[PDB]
RNA sequence: GUGGGAGAGGGUGGUGGAAUUCCCGGAGUAGCGGUGAAAUGCGCAGAUACCGGGAGGAACGCCGAUGGCGAAGGCAGCCACCUGGUCCACCCGUGACGCUGAGGCGCGAAAGCGUGGGGAGCAAACCGGAUUAGAUACCCGGGUAGUCCACGCCCUAAACGAUGCGCGCUAGGUCUCUGGGUCUCCUGGGGGCCGAAGCUAACGCGUUAAGCGCGCCGCCUGGGGAGUACGGCCGCAAGGC
């Protein structure tokens, strides 16, 4: 219960999952869904089907707030970040742009081994 | 690839040291915030190591972007 | 630093004769000149050593031509010396 | 004495009073440091790339001087104190270098 | 000497943005996370994902290079002060003042030690979860010293070009950084690749010699025992020579 209708669709993109957050303009959430929101549990979050049904049920709790028309913003790497795109593509929804905000360091913050070399 | 053009050619005479002007630095700068490399640039080693300082500079005087959110996509 | 006005300043205190560069005289005044403003420099700095190397290479250069000095000519050696009053 | 540029940036909203009332701050500041200044161009409000303290534009201010070396910093320091004082940078003075000449 | 040049060379004080974490607020809900797959873990005391505000510690993305600087160790956001080296041009001054260098002395990555601060992220030990025949590991979740600053020790290293320093002499071609010139070319200083002669056991080296010569220093003399024992010296200790 607000009418939103014009917001902002924030992408956040692992390689361990995806989830969609949906917002009006001033960033503020509605609704939101993942990879685990859709019935997936384990390393399945972090597919691109996955991906797709999370963006799905996003969009679809987002236009039961009256949702039109979005603003995509892509955080990280990983699969199913471009399928997140494409599902929300036609989600019944009009994408009016879309940004990468994928947040990098000036060098700033030593690593995990994993992500070190 | 990097030829669709060098910056270089495209502006005429200029001046390297000069931080304060924008329009005519924001030209080496990509969709992001980031100094274009030479091969975009066309600029020699010690003009692309002045304009890195100059574009700096200007960063820091808020002139120009540290970084920017990249479009389309 | 060392402006010119300093440099020319010494230079004709210890110039041999008129347009001195380079006599012994003239060289070993200079190299005192930069030696004991970088000391003073190191007095505080202390964690400088890249320079003090520096301080060091000219202390050699200052006392070989100070050696050199004294073997030629002891006169100008002690004259040098006390007007500069270094080594004693 | 060595011949420096203050570059200043103040808040786009300060009133014409207050404006000049900074400016006289500078003048005053940059006397008391013993700064003789040759050139000064007020290029006043600008848009930034980037906000600074949440203000999207900012005053700017260019200042040409001669000044002895061991009190700019000092003098820098004076020029952060105020608040309406938002970015301040000095820069040693350059002979231009010209590509495409 | 004079006049020009380039540089992450060094020290001090400021300073700038990105990111991580933490705190407060808003909005929001059922998971987040992580892996080969999971689990521990975190989450209804509302996490994750999003916006806003704040605090802090550390490291400086693009420029960035096969690049530059330094005696080496090493050096990378910006600014100012201080400061070492160095190269080119002029051919002005001194008049062999040179070279090397046992011992001495100074410097000397990381880890480690002392004192006092600091502590975001990472993380020896450690505590868990996995895996496995076991797993005192690899993988995952935590996490202390530490990593950070000051001062003081420590003196090691694949401290490597595994190549001491200086000078003279011996085809060129090519790429590059930086000076100067009457600037298609000439000329220096530096970093690279191929290669004359020549060297080399070979690999390779080859005007940046590992070629031809001269000076001086350090060093080697089969493998293991062993960088051990003892002695001395140094060190707070670990330990070093
Ligand atoms: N930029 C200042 C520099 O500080 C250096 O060392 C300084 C810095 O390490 C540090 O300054 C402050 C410190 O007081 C304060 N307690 C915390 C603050 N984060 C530090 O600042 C610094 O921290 C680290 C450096 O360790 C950097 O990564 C960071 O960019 C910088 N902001 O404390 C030291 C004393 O001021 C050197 N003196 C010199 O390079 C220069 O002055
Ligand atoms: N290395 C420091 C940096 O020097 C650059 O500029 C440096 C160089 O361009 C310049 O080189 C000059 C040279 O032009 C001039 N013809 C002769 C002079 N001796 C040289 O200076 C050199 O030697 C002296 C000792 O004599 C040192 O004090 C100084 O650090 C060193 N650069 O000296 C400057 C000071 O070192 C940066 N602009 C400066 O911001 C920064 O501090
Ligand atoms: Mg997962
Ligand atoms: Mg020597
Ligand atoms: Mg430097
Ligand atoms: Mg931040
Ligand atoms: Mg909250
Ligand atoms: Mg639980
Ligand atoms: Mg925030
Ligand atoms: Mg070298
Ligand atoms: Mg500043
Ligand atoms: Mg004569
Ligand atoms: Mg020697
Ligand atoms: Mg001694
Ligand atoms: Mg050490
Ligand atoms: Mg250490
Ligand atoms: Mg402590
Ligand atoms: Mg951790
Ligand atoms: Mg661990
Ligand atoms: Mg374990
Ligand atoms: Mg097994
Ligand atoms: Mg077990
Ligand atoms: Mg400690
Ligand atoms: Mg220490
Ligand atoms: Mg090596
Ligand atoms: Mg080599
Ligand atoms: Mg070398
Ligand atoms: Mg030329
Ligand atoms: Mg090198
Ligand atoms: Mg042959
Ligand atoms: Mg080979
Ligand atoms: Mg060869
Ligand atoms: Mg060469
Ligand atoms: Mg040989
Ligand atoms: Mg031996
Ligand atoms: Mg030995
Ligand atoms: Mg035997
Ligand atoms: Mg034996
Ligand atoms: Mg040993
Ligand atoms: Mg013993
Ligand atoms: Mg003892």
């Amino acid at each position: 219960k607000r009418q939103v209708a014009s917001g902002r669709a924030y992408i956040h993109a692992s390689y361990n999952n995806t989830i969609v957050t949906i917002t009006d303009p001033d960033g503020n959430p509605i609704t939101w869904s993942s990879g685990g929101v859709i019935g997936y549990k384990g390393s399945r979050k972090g597919t691109p089907y996955a991906a797709q049904l999370a963006a799905l049920d996003a969009a679809k709790k987002a236009m039961a707030y009256g949702m039109q028309s979005v603003d995509v913003i892509v955080r990280g790497t990983g699969a199913g970040r471009e399928q997140a795109i494409r599902a929300l593509q036609a989600s019944g929804l009009q994408v009016k742009s879309i940004v990468d905000d994928t947040p990098v360091p000036h060098n700033g913050c030593r690593p995990k081994k994993k992500f070190r070399k | 690839p990097s030829r669709k053009a060098k910056v270089k050619a495209t502006l005429g005479e200029f001046d390297l040291r000069d931080y304060r002007n924008v329009e005519v630095l924001k030209r080496f700068l990509s969709e992001t915030g980031k100094i274009l490399p030479r091969r975009r640039t066309g600029l020699s080693a010690k003009e692309q190591r002045i304009l890195a300082k100059t574009i700096k500079r200007a960063r820091i005087l808020g002139l120009l972007p540290f970084t920017e959110k990249l479009v389309r996509k | 630093p060392i402006t010119k006005e300093e440099k020319q300043k010494v230079i004709q205190e210890f110039a041999r004769f008129p347009g001195d560069t380079g006599s012994t005289e003239v060289q070993v005044a200079l190299l005192t000149l930069r030696i004991n403003r970088l000391s003073e420099h190191l007095k505080v700095h202390k964690k400088d050593h890249h320079s003090h190397r520096g301080l060091l290479m000219m202390v050699g250069q200052r006392r070989r031509l100070l050696r050199y000095l004294q073997r030629e000519d002891p006169e100008r050696y002690r004259a040098l010396i006390e007007k500069l009053g270094i080594r004693g | 004495m060595r011949r420096y540029e203050v570059n200043i940036v103040l808040n786009p909203n300060l009133d014409q009073s207050q404006l000049a009332l900074e400016k006289e701050i500078i003048q005053r500041a940059l006397e008391n440091y013993g700064a003789r200044v040759e050139k000064v161009e007020e290029l006043g409000l600008r848009r930034l790339a980037y906000p600074i303290a949440k203000d999207p534009q900012g005053y700017f201010l260019w200042y040409q001087v001669e000044m002895p070396e061991d009190r700019v910093n000092d003098l820098a320091r004076e020029l952060r104190i105020r608040d309406n004082v938002r970015r301040v940078m000095v820069v040693k003075s350059q002979e231009p270098f010209l590509a495409n000449a």
